[PDB]
């Protein structure tokens, strides 16, 4: 945990909304 | 001439759907068919129905008796001890032929009441009123119900009809063949906040007396088949096309700006397809629906297309515009030639698939240029020759087995493997390009216009198919229309490339006779391989000599081996004059590498790809370098790049470097020259003089003039140096040193490309470039030097791999807070973690990929994680991971993911038939036989995928690892 901590992979509900959508526009 | 296999003719069908319950996943409705018997004593009427509970059937308002049996539910008996695949393929073909509406058969057998026999013998109308209910459908029509609370429109729940070919039997009873054309009346009573999209034009939308539901009435006066009828019910955002006003675009909520930008090109696709053909668009409306958890990426029905929402991009997304653009284009091509003009049998499907693919290739030619057209045609031809030399061959137009070299039956579309279906469409459009090569393109477009004009004069009559069968094309009718417009018949070309199922292999070698000034070619065919056939026609060859480019036609009969063609002067080496090229231009060539005695600079056997061929020509390396530099054909530049990997001389390095530096070369040739230069550089280690390959070229093209190691800030507005910039470190990371360790000069360069990346200034997104940077970081990973199987810890972590691991940890964690497009960086980082696990760097643990393969993630993350789990269970021989994957095949909500898991487990199998593995029990044979027999009975694509998996794992005979 001290060296190289990874944020755990969390399930969403609609994964295409967080994948395909642009965030800076 | 079309004669029906059914003894009745269907005129009109009413499909009414009530009570679409989204909580219980249930629909109720009725279906009323209007049949005219053609033979007296009709007695039983056989209709198609799957998954529908049939409540009552009334014929002419008289109660009738029906019997239902589906032989394709359990194909073989449970208590038969057969375990070979040929038995299952024959039983599955017989079961699908027993429910086939293309024969007289069907699954629901309704008995005509006795008092109507005097109404049926003198042939008068029968009105059959079935009312049915889908209780909780498996793969009939897909219910996407999210688990957010609120109303069903507030959470985004929708239904759509999924499936391929004849799969409309899965949600209402019909005659589910492409040859039973009728007019349609479609009513859907949905919620007041939802919209029901279907085929035809919406005549009205009335409210219910409580004003909580409304009924959408559609009418379809163009006679379509039952297989072309679709449905999409949801809380869709409606957008009328601001250019064409009969075209409405429906998207899921909160995705209206993406829909506005994405579907803004479609009017140009409409204008193209209506000006190369001269018919207007046959239907009165067009509707594009974008949905979630789609079956295929693009489905085309009558007057309607269903795309997935993953095609929707914004204005700042590149590398996705062209793919979505061509998906829209091929949906419109199938609107013209798969839905308006339909098929007459299951044979003559190659006609429709070929016309659709051919006019979509003409669209690609006009839109993206001839060079992109040639590159696409070459990649499709390489695809076909790889598949046909791999397994047997694709047989367009079989005659009813005609193809017994494969493991499935080609009599029905629902027994075909999915890779065979893809290669079928691919070969159909290449054979249509061949027919255009024999009979010119304007005559070809006249053939297509004649078919469309016969169909549109047929489409307005009311006679119940006296004339509605002119909307169905056959092979004989297509060849007769070709012979009508041109006066030439193509029966040798049809006999060779359609009826015969093979590609040809050419091995060529030349020798220049200096005495008689001739060029002696030597072309021999390999016709004894399993996929091959013998070519006896003419063959074009293009020879570039010093006097110019000359074409020659060679007659390659069976006993032919040596072909002597004449050669021209060499007086353009006496004086320095420019050498004229294939086009009208001429260039200065450095003739120091050329032979003194021969004038010929390069030879190309079959340049125009006029046969379905694989050429293996033996030139000299300077001829390949001249063909790479000075040719005006992209397929010849690509094949010279492909042939320069065998000659690692420094002149070939100079040739590929001059190609890489050269704008006004096609960009996909330079992207190939990157990887070719990487391979050549790996092969001439302990000879390479200066820096690593492409590094100085990258700093010359894409970095600052004052700082060589700082990259320029991202401006992606050129779209050709963007693609070259994002492909050059990916090839540069394949640089292999003498010690087999990647040069810390290229890894440091890639890490400095990652650190100094600034994207606050371009109008385009950075997700694909950063994802390719992660791919370049993954390419540099060499296998670690584990000692005595030492457990991979932080004590033995490579000093190179710690930097890579820090970067992919930073990228994946930043994706968890700021995502990109397509979750490209999640997919690239999962792929890179699997690369690090495949070598001995990270512990071989599938728990991360098993957490990313859950249901709630995006589908690209899911298929990348499942690809990593399939690779893990191949390498670690994991039993519980294979049981995890088979369980996920059996019960996953998204059927595309189930098909993709079966596809990946076929491509990267856990064991083959030759291997002894611990995973070859009788338990696994029984599980996969139960998955072929039962279990996959609801999809027709999971069952063919299970047949493919059983063939890959156990072969065509009895599973060996069994009592």
């Amino acid at each position: 945990v001290s060296t190289f901590p990874l944020i755990a992979a969390r399930p969403f509900t609609i994964p295409y909304l967080t994948a395909l959508l642009p965030s800076e526009l | 001439g079309f004669e029906s296999p059914r003894p009745y003719k269907l005129t009109h069908q009413v499909v009414c759907i009530n009570n679409i319950n989204f909580q219980r996943k249930s629909v109720v409705g009725f279906v009323e068919l209007t049949i005219f018997p053609t033979v007296a004593n009709l007695n039983r009427i056989k209709l198609n129905s799957k998954q529908c509970r049939i409540y009552r059937v009334r014929i002419n308002d008289l109660e009738a008796a029906f019997i239902y049996n589906d032989p394709t539910l359990e194909v073989c008996h449970s208590e038969s001890k057969q375990r070979n695949l040929n038995y299952f393929s024959n039983a599955y073909a017989a079961a699908v032929s027993a429910v086939d509406p293309d024969a007289g058969n069907g699954e629901l057998c309704i008995k005509v009441p006795s008092e109507l026999w005097k109404h049926v013998d003198e042939l008068k109308v029968l009105k059959i009123h079935i009312n049915f209910s889908l209780d909780q459908p498996k793969g009939g029509l897909h219910f996407v119900v999210p688990s957010v609370e609120g109303s069903m429109a507030e959470r985004g729940a929708h239904v759509f009809s999924c499936g391929y070919q004849n799969s409309t039997r899965f949600w209402f009873p019909c005659v589910d063949s492409y040859s039973e054309l009728c007019t349609w009346k479609l009513e859907f009573t949905v919620d007041a906040a939802m919209v029901a999209v279907s085929n035809g034009d919406l005549v009205e939308t009335v409210y219910t007396h409580d004003m909580r539901k409304k009924t959408f009435h559609y009418m379809l006066t163009i006679p379509t088949a039952a297989s072309n009828i679709s449905l999409a019910i949801g809380p869709f955002e409606i957008l009328v096309d601001p250019y064409m006003h009969e075209v409405t675009h429906f998207c899921l909520p909160q995705l209206l700006p993406l829909l506005k930008h994405t579907t803004s090109y479609l009017h140009e696709v409409f204008e193209f397809y209506e000006e190369i053909l001269t018919c207007r668009y046959p239907y009165s409306c067009f509707k594009t629906v974008f949905i979630d958890e789609a079956y295929v990426e693009v489905a085309a029905y009558a007057s309607m297309s269903i795309f997935s929402t993953n095609l929707l991009h914004s204005a700042m997304i590149i590398d996705e515009t062209p793919l979505t653009r061509r998906c829209l284009a091929q949906s419109l091509a199938q609107q013209f030639f798969g839905c308006f003009i339909s098929r007459m049998s299951w044979s003559d499907e190659w006609v429709l698939k070929g016309i659709s693919g051919y006019i979509y290739g003409l669209w690609m030619k006009k839109t993206f240029g001839v060079n992109e057209y040639r590159h696409w045609i070459k990649e499709e031809l390489d695809k076909i020759v790889a598949y046909e030399l791999k397994t047997g061959g694709v047989l367009l137009h079989p005659i009813f087995n005609p193809a017994s070299h494969l493991h499935f039956s080609i009599k029905h579309p629902h027994t075909l493997s999915w890779e065979y279906y893809s290669m079928f469409q691919c070969k159909a459009h290449l054979v249509m390009r061949l027919i255009e090569n024999r009979i010119s393109m304007e005559f070809m477009l006249q053939v297509f216009n004649k078919l469309l004009s016969l169909a549109s004069t047929a489409s307005s009559q009311k006679f119940q198919s006296h004339m509605w069968s002119q909307m169905l094309v056959s092979t004989s009718g297509f060849l007769k229309s070709i012979s009508n417009v041109s006066g030439k018949d193509i029966q040798p070309l049809i006999k060779q490339w359609v009826d015969q199922s093979g590609v040809v292999k050419f091995y060529g070698s030349f020798a220049f006779n200096r005495k008689r000034n001739v060029l002696e070619l030597e072309i021999k065919q390999d016709y004894t391989s399993p996929g091959t056939q013998k070519y006896v026609g003419p063959l074009k060859v293009t020879v570039q000599e010093l006097d110019g480019s000359f074409n020659h036609t060679l007659q390659i009969e069976e006993n032919s081996l040596k072909h002597d063609i004449p050669c021209h002067s060499k007086s353009r080496r006496n004086k320095k004059k420019k050498i004229p090229l294939m086009n009208g231009e001429e260039v200065d060539m450095d003739l120091s590498a050329m032979d003194a005695d021969s004038p010929l600079l390069w030879i190309r056997i079959d340049p125009d790809m006029s046969v379905l061929r694989k050429v293996e020509f033996e030139q000299a390396d300077f001829m390949w370098q001249y063909q790479l530099r000075y040719e005006r054909d992209v397929v010849a530049q690509q094949e010279s790049i492909l042939a320069l990997e065998k000659f690692p001389t420094p002149a070939s390095r100079l040739a590929l470097t001059d190609i890489l530096e050269q704008e006004q070369c096609f960009y996909r040739v330079r992207m190939s020259a990157c990887f070719c230069l990487a391979k050549i550089a790996n092969s001439m280690v302990s000879t390479w003089t200066g820096p690593p390959a492409m590094k100085s070229l990258f700093t010359r093209m894409f970095c600052c003039k004052s700082c060589p190691n700082i990259v320029k800030t991202n401006n992606f507005m050129s779209f050709q140096s963007y693609f070259l910039q994002k492909t050059m470190p990916v090839a540069m990371a394949l640089l292999r040193d003498v010690h087999n360790l990647c040069p810390k000069e290229v890894l440091t360069f890639i890490l400095d490309l990652i650190k100094y990346n600034d994207n606050r200034k371009n109008k385009f997104s950075d997700n694909y470039y950063r994802a390719e940077m992660i791919d370049a970081l993954a390419n540099s990973v060499t296998p670690a030097v584990s000692v005595n199987n030492e457990v991979r810890t932080l004590d033995n972590l490579n000093p190179d791999v710690r930097l890579i691991l820090e970067e992919i940890t930073r990228f994946l964690n930043m994706e968890k807070l700021l995502p990109s497009y397509r979750h490209t960086i999640t997919v690239s980082c999962l792929r890179a973690i699997r690369v690090l696990q495949k070598n001995g760097h990270v512990p071989s643990d599938p728990a991360l990929f098993k957490s990313y393969a859950e249901y709630g993630h995006f589908v690209d993350i899911r298929i990348a994680a499942l690809e990593a789990v399939v690779d893990y269970t191949k390498v670690d021989r994991s039993y519980e991971e294979l049981q995890w994957l088979l369980n996920m095949i059996q019960n996953d909500p998204v059927p595309y993911v189930r098909h993709k898991i079966l596809n990946m487990l076929t491509k990267n199998p856990p064991f083959t038939k030759n291997m002894e593995s611990p995973l070859c029990n009788e338990a696994l044979v029984d599980q996969l036989w139960k998955l072929m027999n039962s279990g996959t009975s609801h999809d027709w694509r999971l069952r063919c995928g299970a047949v493919d998996l059983y063939f890959t794992l156990f072969g065509l005979s009895r599973p060996s690892c069994l009592p």
